[PDB]
């Protein structure tokens, strides 16, 4: 019959590791690189674009940074298809919580919703993984704010600063050396822009190679993706460009 | 690249379905079965090989009836033939339910060809390991009818299949050239016994028992029934005379 | 060889390995021998056991007061195929009223079988069948094969060294064949046949089982000290 | 639609998969477990990649099933989030058919019989999880512990450990294990479980997680300053013996 | 190989899987039977894997009811979905019949299930374990029957199944007649199990359990067991 | 029986779909199509290669309407991209228009074919459509735009670019000629001249297929008397403009 | 490898089971031609009866699919009746479910969305078969539309499928090159199967009896097959010019 | 029907009539009420026959595939509480039936569950179920107390069964009687209310609105 043809995605390696986990995450590695950074009163988001282009428009591009609801955002890294139809379920998730018990969801609920919906492809249904890596950005009244990441293997992990995509180990090693505690979202601000303009492969880091997101607080929470202009400016007072 | 007759309803490089060819194969194997139309009717002989005698004989029979009207014979995996020779039992009265019309003998060529040639369209199912040569009288006369295992089908003046189909063939052709206007009922049954006796040299080591059904305008009133008694025997001593 | 991963595959000589293969399994399975005349059918059945201690295994099946098998190969498929004959027998008794004929029983099995050989996933049914039975048109005795072919003879036999009571019932047909209204006699032609295929073993209480059926005899299983008679 | 045969025999006898996923459950984090005369302790090991980890909001090893039943495992950790799902479903689902909280006993058997299930189920692969599974039953002060294998075999355990280097352990375990006097104290017990893990933990504590189980749903985790402390005393009474 | 179906046949007429099936049900634990004319007696090697691991925690003598039990040998989580069709099965059959199962029917329900496996849905595999189904009704009395994954169940006046079941079976057939006490029973099953154990057999690593008409499906405590063992030392002590 | 119940795009130990790097190289090998983006309108155009003489152009339309203010032109695998164009028309009204009475905007559209595609790269015994996708639509709130959409699903914003054969030249040609002040009929002049280099026969009305998304068309809404029904956008261009704007290069 | 047994991408970008499809239809060495007249539409195809068993008049390969549209199909007859059959049922249907007789085109645009259909879906093989759909539909006058197992489909203003498919298509264009016009003005449909044959005859190189021609003609609102007979007046017609 | 149980210092007493009736045609004076689900479990029948019947047989063997299961004897509130899921698994569709499961274990002690077809399962001392079950309650109420000797409490379980027979023309035939101990339930025979009433009349010198 077909079974000859059956690649079998979900069976174990003789060391015990999933083939197409594995080969999902090596996949990932070459994707533009996003960085999280959780601040004591904010969390930041920001991501390299991987397509570019002088006629690719930036006004209208959202590619690695996404609304889940009003208090969560995502970093993508890998197959942006895939990574649209998890954000997908992830909203209808955040909404159906927010339906059932009038309350936003929490960071971790809907984290771990994602996640199981991950790993379900490795377990059965003989279908490919998600060859995409998430970095949620959230707040919520029972935890503040949070940074969790999330890979195809449909582990999470949560984070004070993290990063996902290429590059990944120098920009982790970056974040080590310059993160501390009780700074500032602004510092978190520099540091991912420091961070990103060290592990890129261009020749200069510029407005239109770059998404960036910022959760902070009025007593409310707000989540701002930032604009090209909105970039550029971030840009130039960070010493980054000038004019 | 190599492999393309592993599976069913896989394109080979020049454009054939190598299952389907070694369905044939196995169909090749089988035992001689023919069928003649005649003036105002069809009728089908086989060869059953008595591999011992404890056969019992006179019984297990290969010759199977459609409806009231249509005869069927296949070469090739007898079970098959049994299975296709249901399914078109089952279109045959869908048929006559829906329609009120027993089934004509090209529309019910046509649902066994549709059967034939879906089992040849995917992997998880194998072709039919048959030939069959079936027919019978509708409202527009006799039709002779032989089906491949790729599904193909056509109407025959005359038709042969299993070992002996080629000397079979021959014969038949004979026939077509010596008497254009045609053969009586009796007078085909007559002749397909002599063919089946002259077909069955190709299995000469093996003693073989004569098997013919008709269906006759005339003779049987449109029905399909099985040549025995007395007609029988005529055909078997008929075929006696012209082997000798 | 390529050819014999499954039953979908004919081989490039029109071949099935897969039921040449559930036939090879018959051809491991223990001998049984059935015979009949005109007014009565015999199954005798050499059971075989796993060792000394063991049980020699049921070998004759039961599917209605006229009609039953013997079995020669995986057990399990014979229980399958019985199951299913019994509930044919049982649709034409509550639906019709009417005892069903051998023959109408070897065409069901055959259909059943066959639906096994044509499609992916699943097997051939690893057992031969020997089905005696007496009905309106007398007495009967059916050879079944996994292929789906199923024949109706005065004899024959199946299982290990077969060949030996085929040969012995293809010389005594005119024999048994006239042994009406006598089923000891019958019975004792059909142990003489299975005798026929012994190697190293001789017929004992604990191996051997017979099935009769007939005019006025509904299918019986005769097991331990009631075949003692017949050896 | 998907039930292809991913778990079946090799002709040694042996199910590829399910050996595979033991394969996965030995690069795990180690987990021990050590029964107490009326506590259980629960010890596991931390990655030492946590530099710039949020240790308040990542999930921690050892999950609760229920008010009096706790959960730990090696291996997977996201098949270890599906099973601590229907085993906490399951629990409730007993609570309400049985007006009575599952025994330790129980509990182990479901789990041990949905990674059973999936070790024979077509289209699906067996858990790349083992797990420990420690509480008191219902009006009862009797500790238990128990482990499940991605097999589906489950077994009792006066102490247990699964995982990486969990042999190393184990040895440990054996000698050090007295079955005629078991860690009296719950201080005892988690010392003894402290040491079982600093074997092979070479980072010493902050990488190391311990929970206490006692009875009638008492259950807390160790602050990290506990263990530091527990640690300490370790390393003070290394250099005597 | 994966390049073929769970129901294929090998060329000699055997089922890949099912064969493959028993050589893992070959590396199990030992299981020995005794069918007597006082009881049937059914005893399992425990098989410790440390120290660590309670023993009694090892169930592999169960009960299927009053007057049936079951051990088991190979992979025993396997036996799980037996064990509870055959507890169904007999309970079932109770509720229709007012009545107690005969053992072979119950056997061959659960033989029933143990070959519901290929690729509407079923298992992907065969079992992987062997069971031994002792049991009395009053149409056949005692019996002990073994179910292979293959579906084929047989019937034995004594039978071993798991490792070094080739020495026990010959040692069963050279010791077993047809007037075997129960006790007499008890005593050779524990002495075949200390032959083939790798370890000093004593009642941590070896259960024993019984079915007499009079009192159903006991198994044998710890103590009782323990008893039983000095008696076989003391009987192996008085030979020459 | 449909025994292909499995992914048939798997992960390479590279990282890579092999399946949909393979669609990609069957879109190359497409006959160059490209769109550019004006401030007052967008343009799409593509080469009308038709294999014999004998068939008549004007059924093997490559530019299709997919909504009043949102067409479409491909690259690749014309049949993929015809069953395409036909789910995605559906799409339009099951998912939007029976919803909120308006046709979808651009972008919405686009992320729905998108998700076809995406199924197609990960749904069981199947696999990628062989087609890219360039998509140029007008809404109220986003204006015009137009958009790529590969076989793996995914789709980019463009202000101008092209696809197939001639895609690299043509879109450094784009590159060297667009700018955000320009015009729907300079955009069309520019769309002339980039498909010039890559058509190397014929080059009139007959071969090449242009559309455009510009003002509404009250002429070709087909009935008066609604003055919020203010027409469609979309309109593709007939032979005789396209010889009328190429005579003038 | 197996890239080249199922409908899935080669390296390449190829599907090499369309190619071997495309490969199959010409496998009954039977060439076909279709010409648009003034009002209608014919379609002349090759007879070869082999044996001398066959009943010749059961031998064909143009179908009857409604009262409008004739189907010519080059390919293996089993394929052939497969397609018929779908396009009769699809025809019969849209008058159904519209109220007003399928279009000639649109019945081509299904049968290859079919077609597409079996080139992504690997379960599926494609059909071995190029169909020719003819028809003088009430808004387009006299159509040929084709279908070829790629699952493209294209109008033609004449066409011609087989092994000497080129040679036809050749002449055809010659013609049309000459006469300035892209349908023959004829105003009977004789004299356009009269042209439709005598182009054949030169194109092919070889005379025809009445016993090797197969001829379809679409006229307004009718669609039907010439026999014998009717092909033997159209030869002895032709012999004059 | 009349049933009824409770629950005093020395354990459980249950009592139970016989009769079984179709309208006012008395189909059955000879009706066992009481289903020993285990030498621990006793249940009382009240309402359809057949539902009655049928579902506490099933209950029992749901009960004995729980010690199958658990090896362990169930609780009377888990076997009340599988009873009880199952009858409203069929809420509305017409069961009518009215039990008592009745039973002592080490965990709960001595206990008494009503359930009933609707779906109610209630813990009580006293409970008295079927159509006689207010006139049983009458004579109980007013005579029982917690301190009662097992003899004493037999008697007033007859008593009162005897009292609903009386008045109710539905009850009748004979007094099945049952003592629940910590040592299981034990069989106090079956009375013929034929006879009991003119004993009791005689030695207890009630039932003065009767001629004897
Ligand atoms: C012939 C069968 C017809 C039948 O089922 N009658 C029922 C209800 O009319 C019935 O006999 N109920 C008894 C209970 C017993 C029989 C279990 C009862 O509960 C009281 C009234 O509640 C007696 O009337
Ligand atoms: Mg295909």
């Amino acid at each position: 019959g077909s079974r000859r043809y059956d690649s079998r995605t979900t069976i174990f390696s003789p060391e015990g590791r999933l083939y197409q986990v594995e080969y999902a995450l090596e996949s990932i590695s070459h994707a533009g690189t996003a960085i999280g950074i959780m601040a004591s009163d904010g969390i930041v988001l920001a991501a390299e674009r991987k397509v570019t282009s002088t006629l690719l428009e930036q006004d209208t591009s959202t590619e690695k940074l996404y609304k889940l609801n009003d208090k969560i955002a995502v970093a993508v890294a890998g197959l942006t298809a895939d990574a649209e139809i998890l954000i997908n379920t992830a909203r209808i998730h955040a909404q159906n919580y927010l339906k059932t018990y009038n309350e936003d969801i929490p960071v971790e609920i809907l984290v771990r919703r994602l996640s199981d919906i991950k790993q379900g492809y490795t377990q059965h249904g003989g279908l490919r993984p998600f060859g995409v890596s998430f970095i949620y950005a959230g707040y919520d009244d029972r935890y503040g704010y949070q940074l969790y990441t999330s890979n195809p293997s449909g582990n999470y992990t949560g984070w004070k600063a993290i990063s996902v995509g290429a590059n990944t180990s120098a920009a982790q090693t970056l974040l080590q050396m310059d993160y501390k505690d009780d700074m500032k979202v602004d510092d978190a601000i520099e540091l991912a822009l420091k961070t990103l303009s060290k592990t890129t492969d261009s020749s200069a880091l510029t407005y239109d190679r770059l998404e960036f997101a910022t959760i902070r607080k009025d007593g409310e929470v707000y989540q701002k993706i930032f604009k090209p202009q909105e970039i550029k400016d971030i840009l130039v007072k960070t010493g980054i460009t000038k004019k | 690249g190599t492999g393309y007759d592993l599976s069913n309803s896989v394109f080979s490089p020049d454009g054939r379905n190598f299952q389907v060819e070694y369905a044939v194969k196995a169909v090749e194997n089988g035992t001689t079965s023919i069928g003649i139309k005649c003036n105002d009717g069809v009728v089908f002989a086989v060869e059953k090989l008595i591999t011992s005698k404890l056969l019992v004989p006179q019984k297990n029979v290969k010759i199977q009836v459609v409806d009231r009207h249509i005869g069927c014979v296949y070469s090739g995996l007898i079970p098959d033939g049994r299975h296709l020779v249901n399914r078109g039992r089952e279109e045959a009265a869908s048929f006559k339910k829906l329609y009120k019309t027993p089934i004509p003998i090209p529309a019910f060529a046509d649902r066994l060809g549709q059967y034939v040639q879906a089992h040849t369209l995917y992997n998880s199912v194998r072709p039919f390991g048959v030939s069959t040569i079936f027919g019978g009288v509708d409202k527009n006369g006799a039709h002779l009818y032989m089906l491949e295992p790729s599904g193909s089908y056509w109407g025959y003046k005359g038709a042969a299949t299993g070992k002996g189909r080629q000397s079979a063939k021959a014969e038949l052709e004979k026939l077509v050239d010596h008497h254009p206007e045609g053969l009586s009922a009796r007078e085909a049954v007559k002749q397909a016994a002599k063919i089946i006796y002259l077909a069955h040299e190709d299995n000469k080591e093996k003693d073989f028992e004569l098997e013919i059904s008709w269906c006759s305008l005339s003779e049987t009133n449109g029905l399909h029934k099985f040549v025995k008694g007395d007609l029988l025997q005529e055909a078997i001593d008929f075929a006696q005379k012209e082997i000798n | 060889n390529n050819y014999d991963g499954d039953t979908v595959t004919f081989s490039p000589t029109g071949r099935l390995f897969q039921v040449e293969y559930a036939l090879e399994a018959i051809k491991q399975g223990s001998v049984t021998v059935g015979l009949r005349s005109n007014t009565h059918a015999v199954l005798v059945a050499l059971k075989r056991n796993a060792d000394e201690l063991s049980s020699y295994q049921k070998k004759i099946i039961k599917c209605d007061e006229h009609m039953g098998l013997s079995l020669a190969g995986l057990a399990p498929d014979a229980r399958v195929l019985s199951n299913y004959l019994r509930q044919q027998c049982n649709y034409s008794s509550l639906v019709f009223n009417r005892k069903l004929a051998v023959e109408r029983a070897g065409h069901l099995l055959c259909d059943k079988a066959q639906k096994n050989t044509q499609s992916y996933g699943g097997r051939p049914y690893g057992v031969g069948l020997l089905i005696i039975g007496y009905d309106k048109s007398g007495a009967h005795l059916l050879e079944f094969q996994p292929s789906g072919n199923v024949t109706e003879l005065y004899g024959t036999a199946i299982g290990a060294r077969s060949q030996g009571a085929k040969t012995y019932l293809e010389r005594t047909l005119d024999t048994f064949i006239k042994i009406d209204g006598n089923p000891d006699e019958l019975i004792k032609a059909g142990v003489e046949a299975i005798s026929q295929s012994l190697r190293d073993e001789s017929l004992t209480v604990d191996n051997l089982s017979i099935a009769i059926v007939g005019k006025d005899t509904p299918f019986t299983i005769y097991d331990g000290e009631a075949v003692a008679k017949y050896i | 639609g998907y039930d292809r045969a991913l778990s079946i025999f090799s002709p040694d006898g042996h199910i590829f998969q399910v050996e595979y996923a033991l394969e996965a459950v030995k690069r795990g984090t180690c987990a021990v477990g050590v029964k107490g005369k009326n506590c259980v302790v629960l010890g596991c090991e931390r990655r030492s990649t946590l530099k710039l980890q949020d240790t308040r909001i990542t999930p921690s090893k050892v999950s609760k099933i229920d008010s009096h039943v706790v959960l730990s495992f090696s291996g997977l950790n996201a098949d270890s989030r599906i099973l601590i799902e229907k085993a906490r479903v399951e629990a409730q689902s007993h609570r309400l058919t049985l007006e009575d909280p599952v025994t330790v006993e129980y509990l182990t058997r479901y789990v041990a019989g949905v990674q059973q299930r999936y070790t024979q189920s077509g289209g699906v692969r067996p858990f790349g999880v083992s797990t420990l599974i420690a509480g008191f039953d219902p009006r009862d002060d009797e500790p238990k512990l128990y482990q499940t294998e991605p097999s589906g075999i489950y077994s009792s355990w006066s102490a247990q450990t699964i995982g990486r280097n969990s042999k190393t352990v184990r040895e440990f375990l054996e000698k050090n294990y007295d079955r005629k006097e078991p860690p009296a104290t719950v201080e005892e017990c988690v010392k003894l479980t402290v040491r079982s893990l600093l074997e092979v933990v070479q980072t010493g504590a902050k990488n190391i997680e311990i929970t206490v189980v006692k009875p009638d749903s008492d259950i807390v985790a160790l602050s990290s300053e506990e263990i530091n402390q527990y640690v300490t005393q370790i390393e003070q009474e290394k250099q005597e013996q | 190989e994966y390049d073929r179906g769970v129901s294929t046949f090998s060329p000699e007429g055997r089922l890949f899987q099912v064969e493959y099936s028993l050589e893992a049900i070959k590396l199990g634990s030992t299981a020995i039977g005794i069918a007597t004319k006082e009881g049937v007696v059914l005893g399992v090697e425990k098989r410790a894997t440390s120290p660590l691991l309670e023993s009694d925690s090892i169930e592999k003598i169960v009960e299927i009811d009053r007057h049936i039990g079951c051990a088991m040998s190979g992979l025993t989580a396997d036996a799980r979905s037996m064990i509870e069709h055959a507890r169904t099965a007999a309970v079932t059959h109770n509720l229709y019949y007012d009545e107690d199962i005969n053992v072979e029917s119950l056997t061959q329900s659960v033989c029933d299930l143990a070959l519901r496996f290929g690729e509407e849905r079923l298992m992907s595999r065969p079992f992987g374990v062997a069971l031994l189904i002792a049991g009395h009704d009053a149409d056949d009395g005692y019996q002990l029957f073994h179910a292979e994954p293959s579906g084929t169940f047989y019937r034995y006046n004594a039978k071993a199944i798991g490792s070094g079941s080739e020495g026990a079976q010959a040692e069963l057939l050279n010791e077993w007649h047809s007037s075997l006490t129960l006790k007499e029973a008890e005593l050779l099953v524990l002495k075949i199990l200390k032959q083939v154990m790798e370890e000093k057999l004593d009642e941590n690593n070896a259960q024993l359990s019984c079915i007499t008409k009079q009192d159903g499906f006991k198994i044998y405590d710890n103590e009782k067991t323990a008893e039983l063992i000095k008696e076989l030392k003391e009987k192996e002590a008085a030979e020459s | 029986t449909d025994r292909y119940s499995f992914s048939l795009t798997t992960f390479s130990p590279s990282g890579k779909l092999g399946q949909i790097d393979y669609a990609l190289t069957a879109v190359k090998q497409g006959v160059t199509s490209l769109g550019i983006k004006a401030t007052n309108g967008v343009v799409i155009a593509t080469e009308k290669k038709s294999s014999s003489p004998l068939a008549m152009s004007e059924t093997l339309s490559k530019v299709s309407l997919l909504t009043p203010d949102i067409g479409a032109v491909y690259s690749g695998m014309g049949p993929d991209y015809r069953v395409l164009v036909d789910k995605s028309r559906k799409v339009a009204h099951t998912s939007y228009k029976r919803i909120y009475g308006e046709y979808p905007p651009t972008k919405l559209l686009v992320s729905e074919v998108a998700k076809i595609m995406q199924e197609a790269t990960q749904s069981g015994g199947v696999r990628p459509f062989g087609v890219s996708l360039l998509i140029a639509g007008h809404d109220e709130f986003n204006g015009f735009s137009l958009y790529q959409v590969d076989p793996s699903g995914s789709y980019f914003p463009w202000k101008a670019t092209a696809i197939g054969k001639g895609s690299v030249a043509a879109k450094t040609f784009l590159e060297k000629r667009w700018n955000d002040e320009l015009e729907l009929e300079d955009a069309i002049h520019i769309a002339l001249l980039t498909l010039k280099e890559s058509v190397e026969g014929e080059f009139n009305g007959d071969t090449i297929e242009l559309a455009i998304i510009g003002d509404e068309n009250p002429d070709l809404l087909g009935y008066t008397g609604i003055p919020t029904d203010k027409g469609p956008r979309f309109r593709k261009l007939t032979s005789q403009e396209i010889n009328d704007r190429l005579e003038a290069l | 490898g197996y890239d080249r047994h199922i409908t899935i991408f080669s390296p390449e970008g190829r599907l090499y089971q369309v190619e071997y499809a495309f490969k199959a239809t010409n496998q009954t060495n039977i060439n076909s031609l279709a010409v648009r007249g003034k009002d209608c539409t014919v379609v002349i195809s090759q007879k070869k009866v082999p044996d001398k068993l066959l009943d010749p008049t059961t031998v064909s390969y143009i179908f009857c699919i409604s009262r409008t549209i004739g189907m010519v199909v080059n390919g293996p007859i089993p394929d052939a009746r497969n397609a018929a059959l779908r396009a009769k049922a699809e025809a019969a249907e849209f008058r159904y479910k519209y109220g007003y007789d399928m279009p000639c085109d649109v019945l081509a645009k299904r049968m290859a969305n079919l077609s597409q259909i079996y080139t992504q879906r690997a379960y599926m093989r494609p059909l071995g078969v190029i169909l020719t759909f003819v028809s003088v539909d009430e808004e387009l006058g006299p159509s040929i539309y084709k279908t070829d197992p790629a699952g493209y489909y294209v109008g033609y203003k004449a066409t011609a499928t087989g092994p000497k498919q080129q040679e036809i298509t050749t002449n055809l264009e010659n013609h049309f090159k000459k006469s300035k016009i892209d349908h023959i003005n004829e105003e009977s449909w004789e004299k356009v199967v009269e042209f439709a044959i005598t182009h054949m005859i030169d194109a092919l190189g070889t005379e025809f009896s009445k016993n090797d021609l197969e001829v379809g003609v679409a006229t307004k609102d009718k669609f039907f097959t010439l026999s014998a007979e009717n092909i033997e007046e159209r030869l002895v017609a032709i012999a004059e010019q | 029907t009349t049933t009824l149980a409770f629950r005093f210092q020395g354990g459980i007493i249950v009592a139970v009539d016989s009769r079984a009736t179709a309208g006012n045609w008395v189909a059955s004076q000879t009706v066992k009420k009481v289903i020993e689900i285990n030498p621990f479990l006793l249940g009382t029948m009240a309402g359809g026959a057949a539902d009655c019947q049928f579902w506490e047989t099933w209950l029992g063997s749901q009960c004995r595939l729980h010690e199958l299961r658990e090896k362990e004897r169930i609780s009377v509130a888990a076997a009340s509480k599988i009873l009880s899921n199952l009858v409203y698994q069929y809420k509305g569709a017409g069961l009518s039936m009215g039990t008592m499961i009745c039973g002592y274990t080490r965990k709960e002690g001595p206990t008494i569950y009503y359930v009933d077809s609707d779906g109610t399962r209630l813990k009580g001392d006293i409970f008295c179920v079927g159509s006689g079950q207010t006139f049983a309650y009458g004579v109980l109420d007013s005579n029982y107390k917690w301190d009662l000797s097992v003899e004493d409490a037999l008697y007033l379980g007859k008593r009162s069964i005897l009292a609903a027979a009386h008045r109710d023309a539905y009850s009748g035939g004979s007094v099945n009687l049952y003592h629940v101990t910590e040592d299981g339930w034990i069989y106090h025979g079956n009375h013929d209310v034929g006879e009991l009433f003119w004993k009791v009349k005689e030695e207890e010198g009630s039932f003065n609105n009767v001629i004897g």
